[PDB]
DNA sequence: GAGAGTATGGCCATACTCTT
DNA sequence: GAGAGTATGGCCATACTCTT
């Protein structure tokens, strides 16, 4: 299901991770085929933090991301082999789209950490609202979220490696109590 | 006890064959719709989904249609509705769609969970005057609800948007048409019952596809219009242009009707890959919403680009033929019809609609004039009226006295009893009189129409011409040579 | 700008967890419902699918809930609705379904196209007095509708049907209970607010599963009702019986709550196959509609069958535990609650519902008394009223004259101007007077309730008891010692 | 998706062909599991009169039916090996159900003619606008599943020359004959 | 462990005509 | 060809947590 861009020079390239193939279909119509590519992720992607390693390997979803990024995973990582210099996480601006995002960030931070330091990881900013990504027309996905002239992307950055280590373990970690305590401490009802 | 197999086969097939023929796969010659389409649009009207109102969720739209009128699967309904919303399938779209409703490349529309819809302005003209007892209603599948047997169809939608359907024992394939031309045709026919096809073809040059392109020759047209059947060749719109360095390229901006573009590119790709076609160095889809459709083919240096283009028409869907097979339901039966037939039945539908409409209006108006008279009488004799009601113990008793004392009808009496006290003020009495006078003139005008067939006919001509002016547009398909 | 990854993870994760905790996975302590269930039930109400009305196609039901209140996939909604229609899942079913809605083998229900659904009679008591302003409405997701924040829940529905829900950082598992005992416990609690969990347990004996079975021992119930968390051991109901030839069989007629039967039987067959249990010669599912659940395990001649049974309890879901963890939303946030907080928070909800309803009955009574006082003034002096209206040139003048001459409020004058002429008849005049006299007595009855909190309570007790008598039923699960 | 009875005695066993998997999926809760099997049909059944053998054999739906009956096909067909002595066609009482019925009768008449001649083929007849679907499993069992109230019809073959022609005329790949037949016999009222 | 239960789309068979 | 268009449903992946 990856829909690759026309150009072959990665410096000007962007790839979009799209939640749902309704949001995706739309994005293939809407985008600049020359400089933009679309990869939709079909389901809740595995929590690579909690899960055994081999599960990560037989997984399809994980495999389609590895293939797309063109580097290899963990020890074989080649940031010079990166197929795209921009990686966009584009999910509905709903609580479940927040969840998918946390999972994708977890995968990058454990198996492709070198890309976050590089600075090619971005989080798209769709219009906030009740409407999701799937319910919008192709050309309004473009004018608000994919067009270089009017879009607002946020660059993901790593500002403290031991803090992030502790956070990823606490939020996506096996232990539930640490996660419950964070919620109790920080939840605004 | 027992069911002879040969009997079971002949009886069981006919039900399906007749049902597919008259209740699924073929359009009605009058409104150009098959039942699923008609039920979608009628359902959009009944729900209150007009162009000035909010886009409405598809699932509720589909569910409403399915529950009330179409006892079939939801996917069929949604897919039928989606097509009516695509500007590349419908020359004159009947549904306004919000969300991902597809594209030329054949990527399908989104799930009905993500799309909303409403009528387009032009569909109002299909449903115009439906309530005014212009078309016969029928019971639905379970008997709970009433549905239209045919829509008023105040523009010739069979020919305008075309049809294609596979049935049993037959199929149909009618191409779309330019609305300005069709209406001009209907006007010409209404002035001359003996008009010939050739004469009609002056007004209607041929098909007009939502995807533009070119048609090669009028001879395929002429046979389709004369007989109901004919092969028409559609070409992509393509040119040859320089790209620098003494090199050339083939640029396609339009493709044939009902041709998946993405699929067409693959076939061109394959041909090259299989070395079947000679001289192509690159192939890119440069289509963009801003630029429109643009397919670019890069010819090898010092190769003849015109020859390559001709081979592409020959070995590809770039040039495709449209098999006209104009079959529609006429008096509820499948019939092969030529161009004049199709317009003749349509014009007769319009006459019936307008006539039936004037009659409903006249009946509706007279009833009101009658009720107003009782109000006028009641207001003049009010004092007596009020005491008469007060004297009475029941509505029944009060009603009886009013019919006696003032020679009033039951309806007139009930209207008086239903009157609110605020109708007693000074403005209302003048207001009532003003309305009553208007009706009398209005009734006069309605009766004038009904009396004269020519007067009625002229009205139809007039209402068609307004639709033409408001909705008719430029021809998109060039008819070459 | 850019985004700190640590900041992103905290905000995004907290966003999800909180929504899952407060608007997806956990029930509200007041009505026992999670959002999807509440929306389904409210949706059934609005659609008018009462038990006196016919079954509706499940797809239409779901399409409406999804578009109006729940912007989520149909499977979540349909599957939630199915659960509520299964006697083995809900101790007191909230949904009446027609078609295949599942079985205890884990075979799912039919697709939405093939099933029909409506409220059960008991659900009317969850929705009772919802319109009479008893609970707070909120905007729905797109701003386009209103939905209830909580249902009136005239019967203690969190404890009675239980709940199970996996959230983030916590989860919930509350077993179902017997309604008669639940309400008797609420009644005892109302007469004695310092009552002890022990004492409550003289009414509420333990859980009562739809599937019957046995609970082994009182020791883990007590821990759960006192602390909110406990383990409860469940056993199938099984006997040992002769089958002829000096041979025996084990016969299971009840299985533990939430145990899939088909699975359970396959685990037994597999144990036999792998020689991990000695002595079983045959295994049959003899369950009908008629004869209940009946699983038969035939036992090798002169082998000991109690011993086989005991092993089956060790090695198969035939004995199973239920892990109580009673977390629910209390004032919009998750809380572990014991049996008393559950009932306290319910009983306080019922006092609010009933007070708010009486107040609203008052307000619209007093409102209507006011309008009837106007109409009685008009009827007492009808001749002057008519004259005042006829002398005025516009409704606004007539309004102001009526208010001035007879000391009527704006509302009363408007009502009089809207009054029809037929209300002047003897019977219609008598009706206005009769409604007024009954309404003064009603208003008096309502004020009695609101002057006195003990009356207001006693009314809660009476209404609960009425519900208990009509819907309370026998306990199914046996608590053994 | 096949459901089979406890009995292995083909004399007292019946198999139901239902249009709609969960149309027949209801039935199972309702059907007597002692003597009754259920074979749900997913959709329109391959028209064997128009298809060549490799395609017929390859088709999944056809294979299941062959397997379920167990007699084999054509020359290798063996009657004495029939697993059920009643085969019932349970379809929706509507035109798509009628159409499906002709497809099946075509399969039998061309590939398992002996079965028809034995009198092993029957046509179920449920309640005289709601087809198999929104209908309780107990209700489904009561109206046509139970031997004590149900009204099945036995498919008789009378004239084999006439049947050959009729099947060829109605199900053949020549459209003209079928259209001609429709024109001659269709009555509109 | 285990499986309870709310959340996160796509794929794909067939009948039927005609044709380029 | 295989595709134009209305008709007749299964099967998968995952996240999240718990019985003192
Ligand atoms: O919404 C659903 C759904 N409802 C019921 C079952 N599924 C799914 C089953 C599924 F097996 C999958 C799925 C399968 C394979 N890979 C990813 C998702 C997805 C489902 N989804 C959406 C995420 C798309
Ligand atoms: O109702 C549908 C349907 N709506 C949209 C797509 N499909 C189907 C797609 C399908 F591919 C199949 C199908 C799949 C496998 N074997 C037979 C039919 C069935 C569909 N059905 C059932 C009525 C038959
Ligand atoms: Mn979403
Ligand atoms: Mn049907
Ligand atoms: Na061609």
């Amino acid at each position: 299901k990856l829909a690759d861009c026309s150009s072959k020079s990665p410096e000007e390239c962007e790839i979009f991770l799209v939640e749902g193939d309704s949001a995706g279909g739309s994005t293939k119509s809407g985008r600049d085929s020359r400089t933009q590519a679309i990869l939709p992720l079909r389901g809740k992607i595995l929590n690579v933090e909690k899960a055994r390693l081999d599960r990560i390997l037989n997984n399809n979803e994980i495999r389609q991301m590895i293939t797309a990024f063109g580097t290899g995973i963990g020890g074989d990582f080649d940031l010079a082999k990166a197929r795209y210099h921009k990686i966009v996480i584009m999910t509905d601006a709903d609580v479940d789209g927040a969840h998918i995002r946390t999972l994708l960030l977890t995968f990058f931070y454990r198996f492709m950490r070198p890309l976050i330091e590089a600075g090619y990881v971005y989080i798209a900013q769709p219009p906030t609202g009740y409407k999701g990504l799937g319910e919008m027309n192709a050309d309004q996905l473009w004018e608000t979220t994919m067009n270089p002239e009017h879009r607002a992307l946020l660059q993901v950055k790593l500002e403290d490696a031991i803090e992030a280590d502790q956070t990823f373990e606490m939020l996506m970690g096996d232990v539930v109590e640490n996660r419950r305590q964070f919620i109790e401490d920080n939840a605004v009802y | 006890n027992e069911r002879n197999i040969t009997s079971e086969m002949r009886e069981s097939f006919l039900d399906y064959a007749m049902s597919v023929i008259v209740a699924r796969a073929l359009p009605d010659v009058r409104d150009g719709l098959k039942p699923v389409h008609r039920r979608i649009l009628y359902g959009l009207n009944e729900q209150g989904m007009t162009p000035d109102k909010s886009y409405k969720k598809s699932a509720r739209i589909v569910g409403d249609v399915m529950g009330k009128y179409h006892p079939h699967g939801d996917s069929s309904i949604y897919e039928a509705m989606v097509r009516m919303a695509q500007d590349f399938s419908y020359r004159y779209p009947l549904v306004d769609g919000q969300g991902n409703f597809g594209s030329m490349d054949g990527d399908g529309a989104a799930a009905m969970r993500y799309t909303e819809a409403r009528m387009t302005k032009i569909t109002l003209e299909l449903l115009r005057d439906i309530n005014k007892d212009t078309i016969d209603f029928i019971d639905n599948y379970d008997g709970n609800e009433r549905e239209p047997s045919v829509l008023p169809a105040r523009f010739p939608n069979l020919l305008a948007n075309g049809a294609s359907g596979i049935a049993v024992g037959m199929a149909t394939n009618i191409p779309p048409h330019n609305l300005t031309e069709l209406i001009n045709g209907v006007l010409s026919l209404s002035k001359n019952p003996d008009i010939s096809i050739a004469e009609l073809m002056e007004d209607i040059e041929g098909p007009d596809f939502p995807t533009a392109g070119l048609i090669l020759g009028k001879s395929g047209i002429r046979r389709a219009y004369e007989t109901g059947r004919g092969s028409i060749q559609m070409r992509s719109r393509a040119v040859i242009e320089e790209r620098g360095g003494g090199r050339q390229r083939i640029v396609v901006t339009e493709i044939p009707f009902q041709v998946n573009k993405a699929r067409m590119i693959e076939k061109i790709a394959e041909l090259v890959r299989d070395k079947k076609i000679d001289g192509i160095t690159d192939l890119r889809d440069e289509t963009s919403l801003r630029t429109g459709v643009r397919v670019v083919i890069d010819v090898r240096k010092d190769a003849n680009a015109s020859v390559i283009l001709n081979n592409l028409y020959k070995q590809t869907p770039l040039q495709t033929s449209f098999g006209v097979n104009m079959i529609a339901l006429v008096n509820g039966r499948p019939k092969l019809i030529n161009l004049k037939e199709a317009l003749v039945h349509y014009l007769e539908h319009q006459k019936t609609v307008v006539r039936r409409r004037t009659q409903y209006n006249l009946r509706k108006a007279k009833d009101r004039a009658h009720i107003l008279e009782g109000l006028r009488i009641a207001l003049d004799h009010i004092d007596e009226i009020i005491s008469t009601i007060r004297e009475s113990d029941t509505d029944k008793v009060a009603m009886e006295s009013l019919q006696q004392r003032f020679k009033l009808s039951e309806k007139q009496a009930q209207a008086i009893l239903d009157m609110r006290l605020r109708r007693l003020t000074g403005l209302e009495r003048d207001k009532i009189e003003a309305e009553y006078n208007e009706l009398l003139n209005y009734i006069s005008e309605l009766e004038t129409i009904l009396a004269d067939e020519e007067v009625l006919l002229q009205l139809v001509r007039d209402e068609l011409t307004e639709i033409r002016d408001r909705f008719g547009d430029d021809r998109r398909t060039e008819i070459q040579l």
